[PDB]
RNA sequence: UUGACAUUGUGAAGAGACAGUUUCUUUACUUAUUCAAUGAAGCGGAGCUGGAAUUCAUUUUCCACGUUCUAGCAUUCAAGGUCCCAUUCGGGGCUGAUCCGGGUU
RNA sequence: ACGAUCAACUU
RNA sequence: GCUUAUCACCCCGGAAUUGGUUUAUCCGGAGAUGGGGUCUUAUGGCUGGAAGAGGCCAGCACCUUUGCUGGCUCCGGUGCGCUUGUGACGGCCCGUGAAAAUCCACAGGAAGGAAUAGUUUUCAUGCCAGGUCGUACUGAUAACCGCAGCAGGUCUCCAAGG
RNA sequence: GAUGGGGAAGCUCCGUUUCAAAGGCCUGAUUUUAUGCAGGCCACCAUCGAAAGGGAAUCCGGUUAAGAUUCCGGAACCUGG
């Protein structure tokens, strides 16, 4: 086209202001966003003691998969099935009476924080999943201390929210398996040697471990450029 | 056993500074990116008087770099600047009177105005009229720059520190008498309301330190420490030495 | 001025009722030049680049 | 105003006296604390592009990063270049305007 | 080279 | 409504034998004097408003709501005059002597717009409405304060002749 | 002088844009009716503070016992629509 040209702007310092440009990283964001990035940033930033950092060593994905598909088959009844259930137990209740259990035993994960503790302490609980993002970490933070002196296989798993939405609660913060079908006992066998692999077995030199210490990104740069000459 | 003159200032009430027909305050531009790695180019507008303020003000407009707009900036006038002449200010800015340099940009010897003390507080030192900071030394390693004073004091600054070249206008200003009171007078209805000045002997001793007696005299000595409290502190405070020097 | 019509409040030019038709002529005449100037200075830019 | 304890943590050196302890140097780190500024706009690292390598293409390299006769002007997600769509008085992506870290400095 | 008209209040 | 200006500006022209010029000495090759023009409308003039009003008189009627009828209301001069407004200047400052609401103009070019009503109209005329509260009087040798109708005190505008 | 925020046992004090996620313009509008997504627009921070400062617009004649630039008569002007 004839009509139409190359105008191009010069976009360098005393000419042609500047075009809009992404400011995302200079965006004076909010208190609240402010104050929950750097508490993030401070907790790395400091030492952290070996009982904290000990989490923040999940369970990775594909064995954390496996395993939340195991969990899945043993989901606590819900209301709806329950209701029907108390129906199931209120006719047997008027003509049946075996002695009162018309109803299965059921099989369930079991969740609430001084339930599975007091399963740990029992040795009912075969395998125990421990949230990674517990707030206070108070809570769960003697949790594998306590299963390593138990011998019950535990876990450090990713998500509170996805150890609720398995067993119907919005959060769980730990989930635990004491009992399982036969269909499913080599599973839950192999689940436990993987488990160990990861928890149990590195238990004494995590505990000796130090976390933390690490610095932004700066700080790094100018420290990696003063052992380059010193 | 009344508070005195001096203690009563600190309230503020007819203490304050008079401000209303004052231009605004003068200062640098805001050290943005501009500056900090090239030079940005103002037309100087206007050069005016500033009440209370011996040196006149230089007006000066810089383009928004961000937005379509001007910016006023008030900077204290230097010496020869004049109406219609362009300014540049940055690390780049070429060492022309009027231009606005970081101090490790001038060589040694080069003669300032209104320097920032910390780079981007927007110029703190010899900024009266006929003052100037010279720069004597630089020290690239700690990136800092030596500088006498106006005082004759030597400081120790950074050298991302901006000054203005040249010497602040209005000098010579001091050195015609007032020959009256009304000038004295005129001169600080436009500053703050410290004139005239009674003498503390003048007073009765519930005034001053100083007050009271059957003959006018301070009668005790007038070099008061650095540790007296409010109330205390008339006279010489701190002082190292008195009397005439050299004889 | 809010009450008369546009033939009192301008004048028939460029910045008619703004400035002062000698201020207007000036402008034209340094915004000319110094446009030429400036294909002057960045011709002379693309030879002396061209010494090496 | 001066000292002590608390706020108060992390590296080293190394005066040492001597499995360790204990005062004592000196300097280092940054996240606590403190100061300042901005509409938190261009920070840090790397790369591209130029010139001196007495370079091994091998950055054991440093400096630069579109504006300097003139009281003009500089804004419409930018023209251009490229792709996509049932395109009309168009709409969208990339590039123009290097990449990465979200530490405003 | 003056003539004609009009008009104040200073010395 | 028309017209009317010091200043400012424009066109022509090119100035030493320097000229123009203020009470006050500033201005001119960065273009004077001169010739011709442009503009602000402070202000004045004429016209409309408006003689129908207001003023001054003369004849009749008269408390019959109380009048009626007619005439004239014009043309000049003067100024270191007074008061006041304003203009162009000049002196003074180490003093250079408010702010905001508000209105307008310009730059820019986003959109929109063409033939028996196709846009827009800061042009003329035409239509409707403009709420609330204050508003009397004194303002002082008697309306305020001073124990009072107190020789005190209490801000300001207009200002005839000798 | 509120608000955000900080101080104070507290009555309250500081501070007036501050270390705050602090808002309203045009245009699409089927006008039973108010909206639906659009894309930026400064970042100005409440409010109070003058019957002599700033400020939209009215004059003349007449009229009452006592009111008038307000009433009557005539003649204008501004603002909003
Ligand atoms: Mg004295
Ligand atoms: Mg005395
Ligand atoms: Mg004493
Ligand atoms: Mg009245
Ligand atoms: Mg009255
Ligand atoms: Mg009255
Ligand atoms: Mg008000
Ligand atoms: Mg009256
Ligand atoms: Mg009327």
């Amino acid at each position: 086209n004839p009509l139409t040209h190359s105008t191009p702007k010069n976009f360098g310092i005393g000419q042609a202001v500047q075009p809009k440009r992404n400011l995302s990283r200079y965006v004076k964001w909010p208190e609240y966003v402010r104050v929950q990035r750097q508490k993030k940033i401070l907790s790395i930033r400091l030492k952290v003691p070996p009982t904290i950092a000990q989490f923040q060593y999940t369970l990775d994905r594909n064995t954390a998969a496996e395993t939340f598909k195991l969990f899945n088959k043993y989901r606590p009844e819900t209301a709806a099935e329950k209701k029907e259930r108390l129906t199931k137990e209120a006719a047997a209740v008027a003509e049946g009476k075996s002695k009162q259990d018309a109803s299965p035993k059921p099989y369930a994960v079991k969740y609430g924080l001084n339930h599975v503790v007091a399963l740990i302490e029992n040795k009912k609980a075969k395998l125990v999943l421990i949230a990674n993002d517990v707030d206070p970490i108070e809570l769960v933070v003697f949790l594998p201390a306590l299963c390593k002196k138990m011998g019950v296989p535990y876990a450090i798993v990713k998500g509170k929210a996805r150890l609720g939405t398995l067993v119907n609660q919005k959060t769980s913060a730990v989930a635990a398996l004491t009992e399982v079908r036969a269909e499913d006992e080599a599973a839950l066998a192999k689940l436990v040697s993987t488990i160990d692999a990861n928890f149990a077995d590195k238990y004494d030199e995590v505990k000796k471990h130090w976390g933390g210490g690490i610095l932004g990104n700066k700080a790094q740069a100018k420290m990696d450029k003063r052992a380059k000459n010193s | 056993g009344r508070v005195i003159r001096n203690q009563r200032k600190g309230a503020g009430s007819i203490f304050t500074s008079h401000t209303r027909l004052r231009q605004g305050a003068a200062k640098l531009r805001t050290l943005d990116y501009a500056e900090r790695h090239g030079y940005i180019r103002g037309i100087v507008k206007q050069i005016v008087h500033d009440s209370g303020r011996g040196a006149p003000l230089a007006k000066v407009v810089f383009r928004d770099p961000y937005k379509y707009r001007l910016r006023e900036e008030i900077f204290i006038a230097n010496e020869g600047v004049h109406t219609g002449q362009f300014i540049y200010a940055g690390k780049k800015a070429s060492l022309n009177v009027g231009n606005v340099l970081p101090l490790g940009s001038v060589p040694e010897g080069t003669i300032v105005s209104n320097v920032e003390e910390k780079p981007g507080d927007r110029g703190a030192l010899a900024r009266a009229s006929g003052n100037y900071v010279i720069i004597i030394g630089h020290n690239p390693d700690e990136n800092k720059t030596r500088v006498r004073l106006p005082s004759g004091a030597k400081k120790v600054i950074s050298s991302d520190a901006r000054g203005v070249i040249g010497v602040i206008a209005g000098g010579g200003r001091v050195d015609k008498p007032l020959l009256k009171a009304g000038r004295a007078f005129h001169k600080y209805r436009l500053k703050r309301n410290s004139w005239p000045k009674t003498r503390g002997v003048a007073m009765n001793p519930v005034d001053h330190p100083h007050g009271g007696g059957n003959h006018q005299h301070i009668g005790k000595a007038s070099t008061i420490s650095r540790g007296a409290v409010s109330g205390q502190k008339a006279g010489l405070i701190a002082a190292r030495r008195t009397g005439l020097l050299r004889g | 001025y809010a009450t008369v019509s546009k033939t009192h409040k301008t004048v028939s030019r460029a910045y008619g009722g703004s400035r002062c038709a000698n201020c207007v002529k000036e402008r034209i005449i340094r915004a000319f030049l110094i446009e030429e100037q400036k294909i002057v200075k960045k011709v002379v830019k693309e030879q002396t680049e061209a010494a090496k």
